[PDB]
């Protein structure tokens, strides 16, 4: 029936909006339940909420679900190494509400001022803004993936990555050469561990300086990145936004340019505003100004000209102040000393960052700060899109709502720590609700030192990325997986292997975010939000609908518990790749073995996995066979696809230059459904193709008719492993009795 | 007017520490917890905004909202405009501003 799933009315006074979900009558919203105050630095809107189940309102160190007992969450963007109880990075003003029964709304407040979110138990949640206005979203679902999907076609559908930024990343802060940068390469080659993109952080910098390189230890920059690049490999490294302001007049191009075209964020009498960073004295581009985005495209494609660099690494972007405002500090004002402090770690505005008075093009610091590093990531997106004429791949420190259109995150400086591995696959899971599934944290964490049993777990962990890459501080121990002993190395490399393996379905799964605003990585309650018993889980996170993965969080442990929806379970080590072989689940708590060389990951009977073959590089693996993982329900039924394009260009699905496939399993048959074919994705193999649940050893395997060249059916796992010689981009038909 | 139940109780002084004078001065109710939860928190009768002029528009809604109290903060916006747009079967979006000035709103496409 066409209608709305909402209906609305209204309090006369006191004044409240009030929205019922119309299907069952539910109360979603009602802002009756506390005064509306709208002051010019003061705004409050309340409301009851359906249920004490909770979700979004990044960037915390928090479980998933968000406390309701008297909490204050606080939206401002602060260098802080994540921490609970703080005020992160980045600012993310939507909720998602779980209703009794697995219905869900959303709601997102367009509002960038720095603000407090309350929740109470009755349950109640109270925005509290320090400017702006109301501007209010509510997203009817039903469906927790819908409530997503809807919140993304407003803020934006994240950003199509390159194939290759799928891959592993290898960073730290203290590869103080190109001999030593190398040797990093060198030495994961010889260990034979998949090494797709190397980093630098500052290392490379002359004095600390964006759009330089020293004549030291990296005198030879151009010739090692141009090598990477000559064996399949691609180079990232770190930009900060504040340009050294010290230098002497016209030898210091992105300051002297910068200035000529005013491009910096200003004060009180019109100079920029200088504050301390690592070059010492900075100015702080405004990347509001259309000048400071045509100055910044510059220095971007300048410096590529030099340095053929393959994306940008953009921190410090909160913006970061090693001092308070600036060095001339802040003037007495309101928006320096505003009537209402948010809950804000060191209790000012000004703290590690600018003057909230300071100028940009578009407004003050104070209402535009928690925009800095989107507008940067808009800003060097673009850039990158100018210079390199390929899909930009940004990793961003700050962020806000609609970040996932332009740029992926990390979250930050978290300790090597069992707690960080625990808390980052909330934090991950919370990212892709929020429509950024290019996420990730530092692998085996970065402060402090990583011990060999918690860099193994977090490399099994982290290898569920969506953006996997190990970084580490300046003073910590060595944490590269060829660093570690024999038997840790072999469980490193097991778990890239495996990542490796399953990169055209995590592929396939940034296709359907970037087309349909779907999760990659997702809690299990966006997939069973009828099953209340999953409501609380975050320590186990989905692959798209079908890949569960149940990591070791704790040192010492042999086995994890974790919880498996109603239905059939394979274990994915019944796959070959170059304990329970199924758990029958009703919904409940199950028991894993979970030795240190193992992570338990379970395929949902009814999905069809594709898989490619090995590589150290995506640039060999894309060359490889490919293979298809079948788990049949018990009816003998499954559908899984295959998005493939050429990996990096602009404007794929605009130009159609992509072949699309569906598998599907019926009646002791698996064929492919063609839904494009073109020129990328036509010479695709297939080779292998392994069927999951197959209760009894066939008499015959057919591929096309003929007798296949070989198979193997195991009585104990019940799996059919069938060797063929077929292509994705043309009609198939396998069977078997 | 103060029987609220302790879970319902909304901040009256979430600006600042505040007295029990103070607190009832403000036309808000100062009832300790007995173990947070506000001490200091509006009554039903606290003075919010009042709907005015409700009409209704191919989008949704509009109407006046006008607060005769002024609250403890500073700079009360007193007359402020409703709009409510029906954008979609699962999307509603409704925006509070003030009709008498711009001002900031986050840019977005
Ligand atoms: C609620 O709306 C009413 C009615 O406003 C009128 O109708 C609307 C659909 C719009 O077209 C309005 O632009 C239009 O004015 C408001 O009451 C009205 O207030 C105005 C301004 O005070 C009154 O104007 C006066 O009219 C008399 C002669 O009739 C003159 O002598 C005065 O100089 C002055 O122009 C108007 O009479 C009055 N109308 C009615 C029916 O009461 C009301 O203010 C508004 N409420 C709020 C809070 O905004
Ligand atoms: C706005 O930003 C400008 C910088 O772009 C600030 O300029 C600074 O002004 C201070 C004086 O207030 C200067 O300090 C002086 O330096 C000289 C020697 O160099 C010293 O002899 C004086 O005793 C004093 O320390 C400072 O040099 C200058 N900075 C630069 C880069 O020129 C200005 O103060 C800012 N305005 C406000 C209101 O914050
Ligand atoms: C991280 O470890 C470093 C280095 O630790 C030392 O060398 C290792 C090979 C290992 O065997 C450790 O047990 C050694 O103690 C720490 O840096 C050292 O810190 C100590 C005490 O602060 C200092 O006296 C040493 O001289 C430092 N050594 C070096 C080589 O820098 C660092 O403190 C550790 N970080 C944390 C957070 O524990
Ligand atoms: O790019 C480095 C690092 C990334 O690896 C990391 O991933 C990212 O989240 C943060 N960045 C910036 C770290 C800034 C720390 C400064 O901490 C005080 C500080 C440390 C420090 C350490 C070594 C040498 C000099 C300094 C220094 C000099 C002046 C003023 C302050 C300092
Ligand atoms: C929206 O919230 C308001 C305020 O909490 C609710 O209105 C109160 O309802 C109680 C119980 O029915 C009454 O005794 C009060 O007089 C009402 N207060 C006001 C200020 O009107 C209201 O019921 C909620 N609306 C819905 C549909 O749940
Ligand atoms: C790459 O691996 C080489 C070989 O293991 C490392 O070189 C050794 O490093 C240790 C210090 O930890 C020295 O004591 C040895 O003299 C080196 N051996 C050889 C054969 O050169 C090297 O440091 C590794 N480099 C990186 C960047 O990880
Ligand atoms: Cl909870
Ligand atoms: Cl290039
Ligand atoms: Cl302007
Ligand atoms: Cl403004
Ligand atoms: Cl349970
Ligand atoms: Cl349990
Ligand atoms: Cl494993
Ligand atoms: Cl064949
Ligand atoms: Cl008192
Ligand atoms: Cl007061």
């Amino acid at each position: 029936a066409p209608s709305p799933l909402y209906s609305v009315e209204f309090s006369e006074e006191p004044f409240g909006v009030i929205v019922h979900r119309q299907l069952d009558g539910r109360v979603l919203l009602n802002t009756t339940v506390a005064p509306l105050f709208f002051a010019d630095q003061f705004l409050q809107l309340s409301t009851s909420l359906p249920s004490q189940y909770i979700t979004g309102l990044a960037e915390h160190l928090s479980p998933l679900m968000l406390s309701t007992s008297w909490t204050r969450i606080t939206l401002w963007n602060r260098d802080l190494a994540p921490t609970p109880g703080a005020n992160l990075y980045g600012s993310h003003p939507f909720y998602l509400a779980l209703e009794d029964g697995g219905s869900a709304h959303g709601v997102f407040l367009l509002n960038s001022n720095a603000m407090d979110v309350v929740l109470q138990p009755s349950p109640a949640l109270s925005w509290r803004s320090t400017g702006g206005i109301l501007d209010v979203y509510i997203f009817l679902g039903p469906e927790p993936k819908s409530v997503v999907q809807q919140y993304l076609d407003v803020v934006g559908y994240p950003f199509m990555p390159p194939y290759w930024g799928l891959g592993f990343h290898l960073c730290r802060w203290g590869y103080s050469s190109t001999a030593i940068t190398r040797q990093v390469v060198e030495n994961m080659t010889r260990a034979h561990f998949p090494l797709d993109v190397q980093w630098n952080d500052l290392d490379y910098m002359d004095s600390r300086r964006d759009f330089t390189f020293n004549k030291d230890g990296f005198r030879d920059f151009p010739a090692m990145v141009q090598e990477l690049h000559q064996g399949g490999r691609r180079y990232m490294m770190i930009v900060d936004p504040a340009i050294s302001s010290s230098g002497p007049a016209g030898s210091y191009r992105p300051y002297d340019e910068g200035l000529r075209r005013g491009v910096f964020i200003t004060n009180e009498t019109g100079q920029p505003l200088i504050g301390k960073v690592w070059p010492g004295s900075t100015a702080f581009p405004d990347f509001t100004n259309p000048t400071a985005l045509a100055w910044w495209e510059d220095m971007v494609a300048e410096f590529h000209d030099q340095v053929p660099f393959d994306g940008m690494w953009i921190d410090m972007n909160e913006p970061s102040n090693f001092i308070r405002g600036s060095e001339d500090g802040c003037p007495n004002n309101e928006l320096e000393n505003p009537p209402y402090v948010p809950g804000v770690v060191g209790g000012t505005l000004q703290a590690a960052t600018i003057c909230a008075s300071s100028h940009q093009f578009l407004s003050t610091h104070y209402n535009l700060h928690n925009l800095y590093g989107l507008t940067e990531a808009i800003a060097s997106h673009r850039a990158l899109v100018k210079a390199r004429g390929t899909r930009p791949f940004v990793i961003s420190r700050s962020t806000f709502a609609g970040h996932g259109r332009y740029a992926g995150h990390w979250t930050g400086d978290v300790w090597s720590s069992w707690e960080q591995l625990a808390s980052s696959v909330p934090e991950i899971l919370q990212f892709n609700l929020l429509g950024v599934p290019l996420v990730g944290a530092d692998v085996c964490g970065f402060l402090g030192n990583t011990s060999e049993e918690l860099c193994v777990r977090w490399t099994q962990l982290g290898a569920f990325y969506p953006f996997m890459r190990n970084h580490n501080s300046l003073l910590s121990l060595p944490q590269e997986p060829y660093s570690f002993s024999e038997p840790a190395q072999q469980a490193m490399r097991k778990a890239l292997t495996l990542r490796y393996a399953l990169l055209p379905h995590l592929y396939t799964l940034f296709h359907q975010a970037h087309v349909a605003g779907e999760t990659v990585a997702r809690p299990l309650f966006l997939e069973f939000p009828k099953d209340s018993s999953t409501w609380t889980v975050d320590h186990q996170l989905l692959w798209g609908e079908a890949l569960l993965i149940t990591p070791v969080l704790q040192a010492g442990k042999a086995e994890v518990t974790g919880y498996f929806p109603l239905g059939t379970w394979y274990d994915l080590q019944t796959v070959p790749i170059e304990r329970e072989p199924a758990i029958h689940s009703e919904g409940q708590w199950v028991t894993l073995p979970a030795p240190l060389d193992t992570i338990n990951v379970h395929l949902r009977a009814g999905y069809i996995i594709p898989l490619q073959g090995p590589g150290l590089t995506t640039t060999e693996s894309r060359q490889q066979p490919m293979a298809l993982a079948v788990a049949l329900t018990k009816g003998g039924e499954a559908r899984g696809e295959l998005f493939w394009d050429d990996g990096e260009s602009l404007e794929v699905l605009e130009r159609g230059a992509y072949t699309q496939v569906i598998f599907l399993a019926r009646n002791n048959t698996i064929v492919n459904e063609l839904v494009r074919v073109t020129s990328e994705g036509a010479g695709l193999q297939l080779q292998k193709v392994t069927v999951l649940g197959v209760a009894t050893a066939p008499q015959q395997v057919l591929s096309n008719g003929v007798p296949v060249s070989n198979f193997t059916y195991s009585p104990d796992t019940k799996v059919l492993d069938i060797c063929v010689s077929l292509l994705m981009g043309e009609q198939f038909l396998v069977s078997w009795c | 007017q103060c029987d609220v139940p302790p879970n319902s109780r909304f901040d009256c002084a979430p600006d600042k520490a505040i007295t029990q004078e103070q607190c009832e001065a403000r036309g808000c109710c100062y009832i300790p917890a007995k173990q947070g939860q506000p001490w200091c928190f509006f009554p039903p009768s606290y003075p919010s905004y009042k709907l005015e002029n409700l009409s209704s528009s191919e989008m949704g809604y509009t109407a006046t909202l006008t607060r005769t109290t002024p609250t403890f903060f500073p700079k009360d916006i007193l007359t402020l405009r409703l709009d409510v747009m029906m954008e979609t079967e699962n999307r509603l979006h409704f925006t509070i501003k003030d009709p008498a000035n711009r001002r900031y709103e986050v840019p977005l496409e």
